[PDB]
């Protein structure tokens, strides 16, 4: 499963 | 940033014969950036349907695609991947040799 | 044995031709088993392997969200990274992420992945603890105090651990019959006239599985003078190729031989001409 980014760069 | 030129192989799934159908592979790895245009040609006219995987990239970042193509190999009938990069100031063509 | 699951996502900005091009593609070991591709006119994260396609719709609905979830991110931080890097505007950039879970025999995590990169070089990287970042420079090291703030580390580090591995492990149930097969290669050698004096020898390893492997010559029993060996290569069917070619003297041709290590071989071929 993919899991998405949690914080901006 | 820093381009990098696709390295190219040309060959066939199975060891290729004579008469017997078969699968073209242009394999291009290594390149960035990630736009890239591949055609396959036989006897210098472009292969009308062509699949490309998905694109994805390498531990290293670099990015690499399998296009391929079917096709039976005669005595006469010359195949090849033809490359267009923007780190090559021409496109490269790379002929299908059966010994690879 | 050990396994592996991956993604590798990519966004490519296209300035003044729309929004950037965003793909995600998913492998477990050296199989691509999933991909979500932005270009589509409703696109959706998708099977690319037989074996996933009975998986039900809340799997491809969860999954297509999160993946939208990132391509907004992708967008964000693709305009971030160009300021950060004081980047003339306009030109295509890149940002790309690899991440996922290793297990050895031992279903317990054994690597964990979370880097990132723009314009195709190092930007930030998960380091090995699973607790600490790696910067690839002054302008990633902003990012850095901002993922240290939120703590991102140890919530990556839950995905890492629990549903990461969690997932591997049904994948390799999914698709056990292929993803668990071993092909040993093929090996053999041609003779190639290459003038009065020389030959090539090729050494080849064909339709193999998983595609790791060692294919080389030597000269004597010792190792081994120029040597071309070609990037292994997919031969689409599942399978991999490599070939391993080396010129040598004519009349010499019987000293020279070539070595084959696989996960499939009992024993390492040697090939002699």
């Amino acid at each position: 499963k993919y899991r998405q980014v949690a914080s901006h760069v | 940033m820093i381009q990098k030129t696709p390295q190219i192989q040309v060959y066939s799934r199975h060891p290729p014969e004579n008469g017997k159908p078969n699968i073209l592979n242009c394999y291009v790895t290594q390149f960035h950036p990630p736009h890239i245009e591949i055609q396959m040609l036989k006897n210098g006219k472009k292969i009308p349907k062509v699949e490309m995987s998905d694109m994805s990239f390498s531990k290293d970042w670099s990015f690499y695609i399998l296009a391929h193509t079917e096709f039976t190999p005669t005595e006469t009938d010359t195949y090849a991947c033809r490359v267009k990069h923007d780190s090559m100031a021409e496109p490269k063509t790379v002929y299908w040799d059966r010994d690879m | 044995g050990p396994h592996s699951l991956r993604y590798f996502v990519t966004a490519v900005s296209r300035p003044g031709l729309g929004e950037p091009r965003f793909i995600a593609v998913g492998y477990v070991d050296d199989t691509q088993f999933v991909r979500f591709d932005s270009d589509a006119d409703n696109p959706r994260f998708e099977p690319r392997a037989p074996w996933m396609e009975q998986e039900g719709p809340e799997y491809w609905e969860e999954q297509t969200q999160r993946a939208k979830s990132d391509e907004q991110w992708f967008r964000v931080s693709l305009r971030t990274a160009q300021r950060y890097y004081n980047q003339s505007k306009g030109g295509s950039h890149t940002f790309q992420r690899m991440f996922g879970c290793d297990v050895g025999s031992d279903w317990r995590l054994l690597r964990g992945y979370q880097q990132f990169a723009y314009d195709g070089r190092d930007y930030i990287a998960l380091n090995e603890d699973l607790k600490t970042w790696t910067a690839a420079d002054t302008a990633a090291l902003i990012t850095r105090r901002k993922w240290e703030q939120a703590g991102d580390a140890e919530y990556y580090r839950a995905y890492l651990e629990g549903e990461c591995v969690e997932w591997l492990r049904r994948y390799l149930e999914l698709g056990n019959e292929t993803l668990l097969r071993t092909d040993s290669p093929k090996a053999h050698v041609t003779y190639h006239p290459r003038s009065q004096v020389d030959v090539t020898l090729r050494c080849w390893a064909l339709g193999f599985y998983p595609a790791d492997i060692t294919l080389t010559w030597q000269l004597n029993g010792e190792d081994l003078q120029d040597m071309e060996l070609v990037e292994t290569r997919p031969a689409g069917d599942g399978t991999f190729q490599k070939w391993a070619a080396v010129v040598v003297p004519l009349g010499k041709e019987q000293n020279y031989t070539c070595h084959v290590h696989h996960k499939g071989l009992p024993e390492p071929l040697t090939l002699r001409w």
